[PDB]
């Protein structure tokens, strides 16, 4: 309704799925769809839907064998499908069975079929907390950790025909990003975005920037101290990044042993940030960190995350883009 | 071959990124950003018998990023850190030894008490004695170290892989 408006909707009952962190939200028609994560007690693979216009929680529909229950996975969208990848999957309650994951699954939403895409050949290292994307028909993988170091390389596979596709890794070359988990991704123009994130002892809070078609990283500079403009916010890991328009949002997250709420946007075309002002009468949500986030039409959506003392929360919060 | 990963679990301020460095490199850090939780490595001979050891530094919080999650879950031994001139830091030393409870389900998992700045004998808060007691409390072995002058650094390091080896051998001895 109102422009920078956060609106906040009514969460998702218990009876329905319980309060999750570490999970996915993927954008669909106009429906938020929510998969795996953790509750605090066990791993979670179910499958949620929530009706943007309808304003309404439903468990979805699956056939099939779905992925196992995981966290930190990735979800994408392509076409009609969802497509899983990656992941930590084990017994969180005994400590067991614990390994990370390289498998695909795709989620016909047509149809409910949950299928898993066995990809013969040379696969990418089964990782956690990486990076995903889709662009030009192709599952766009980088960094993560695969359980013995954080990792920078890239992986693509074409989800357009399963029988004849295979896994490639990407020849990067410009200032690759250094290893780095827990990090966003978000899509603008033709160009791939990452900032700041878990990346150990050269945490910063940098802008990359992934020219698909060069397969270059650039490292955006900020000019913000000498023509005054804002600067860029805070280090953090655990943050969601959008794409609007020209715009990146950045939301949430764990900066320095803090949880800010602050909305941050920056203009990929004048390459400067700024702090978002809400409107007066905005549900302001808290701060959250390994929450995730979509955009439907003009409109950002917000779910889940650890708010506080390790509380994990089910509470959906929409911000009106301008 | 056999990769060892140790935790350095402790408040904020009791020395592990000094401990940590002493141990890596033989150096004492100039102005460490206690923000900054990163693993590192280094291969030594304990009893005559290499060892890789993965040890990480950790730092903040909230929830554990995806590295630290799998180190508290997979990580073979652990160094619970306090600082002898802060009896807040000594106090905390249990809640650490609970959280590894909750996450390994167990209390077997092998552990070597440390209290850190030695050196600071005119500010000592917690006696000697009351870490031996609380180590003998967790049943792990107990070292007073200095990370500002490398006192029984490598000690500490060196007890924790011979606790893995012997908790690794008593296993196959019933299987
Ligand atoms: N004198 C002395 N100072 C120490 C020792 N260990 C740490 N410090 C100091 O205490 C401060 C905190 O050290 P740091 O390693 O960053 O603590 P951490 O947050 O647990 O990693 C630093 O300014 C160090 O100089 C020690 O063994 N002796
Ligand atoms: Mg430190």
């Amino acid at each position: 309704g109102t422009v920078h408006r956060w609106r906040r909707l009514p969460p998702c009952d218990e009876f329905v799925g319980a309060r999750r962190s570490k999970h996915t939200v993927v954008a669909y028609k106009d429906a938020i769809y929510v998969f795996g994560g953790d509750n605090g007690k066990t791993m979670l693979n179910d499958l949620l839907r929530f009706d943007v216009k309808d304003c309404s929680w439903c468990r979805a529909f699956t056939t099939g064998t779905p992925p196992a229950p995981r966290y930190h996975h990735s979800a994408v969208v392509y076409g009609s499908s969802m497509f899983v990848f990656g992941g930590y999957t084990g017994d969180i309650y005994s400590n067991s069975n614990l390994k990370n994951k390289n498998d695909l699954f795709e989620y016909k939403f047509a149809t409910g079929q949950w299928t898993e895409w066995k990809i013969e050949g040379r696969l990418p290292v089964a990782r956690s907390a990486h990076g995903a994307t889709v662009y030009s028909d192709k599952l766009w993988i980088f960094a993560g950790y695969d359980g013995n170091a954080r990792l920078n390389d890239m992986w693509t596979i074409g989800l357009q025909d399963r029988e004849l596709t295979c896994w490639e890794e990407v020849a990067q070359s410009g200032e690759i990003p250094p290893s780095c988990c827990n990090f966003p991704v978000a899509v603008c123009r033709d160009k791939m975005f990452v900032f700041s994130g878990q990346s150990g002892a050269k945490i910063t809070n940098n802008l990359f920037q992934f020219e698909f078609k060069d397969k270059t990283w650039t490292r955006i500079p900020t000019e913000h101290l000498l023509r005054g403009s804002p600067p860029p916010p805070q280090r953090r890991y655990g943050h969601t990044m959008v794409a609007f328009d020209r715009h990146l949002y950045v939301f949430g997250g764990a900066a320095d042993n803090t949880l800010p709420n602050e909305l941050h946007c920056y203009d990929v075309d004048f390459q400067t940030w700024e702090v978002v002002q809400p409107s007066s009468d905005s549900e302001l949500p808290s701060g959250r960190l390994f929450h995730a986030a979509a955009v439907i039409s003009d409109a950002m959506y917000i779910f889940g995350g650890t708010v506080d003392n390790n509380i994990r929360s089910g509470e959906m919060y929409r911000f009106q883009f301008s | 071959s056999r990769e060892y990963k140790l935790v350095m679990l402790g408040a904020g301020g009791v020395g592990k990124s000094a401990m940590t460095m002493q141990f890596i490199s033989h150096r004492f850090p100039e102005d460490h950003d206690p923000t900054i939780e990163d693993a590192y490595k280094i291969r030594i001979r304990i009893d005559d018998e290499p060892a890789n050891l993965d040890i990480l530094d950790t730092a903040g919080q909230a929830e554990f990023t995806a590295m630290r999650d799998q180190y508290m879950r997979a990580g073979e031994g652990f160094i619970i850190c306090y600082s002898i001139t802060d009896r807040r830091s000594f106090h905390e030393v249990r809640e650490f030894k609970q959280l590894i409870y909750r996450v390994r389900r167990t209390d077997d998992t092998p552990v070597v008490l440390v209290g850190n700045k030695s050196d600071l004998k005119q500010l000592r808060q917690v006696t000697k004695e009351e870490g031996l007691a609380l180590a003998r409390e967790f049943s792990c072995p107990f070292f007073e170290t200095s990370a500002a002058y490398r006192y029984y650094i490598d000690d500490v390091f060196h007890a924790l892989v011979r606790e893995i080896r012997r908790k690794e051998k008593e296993a196959v001895l019933a299987m």
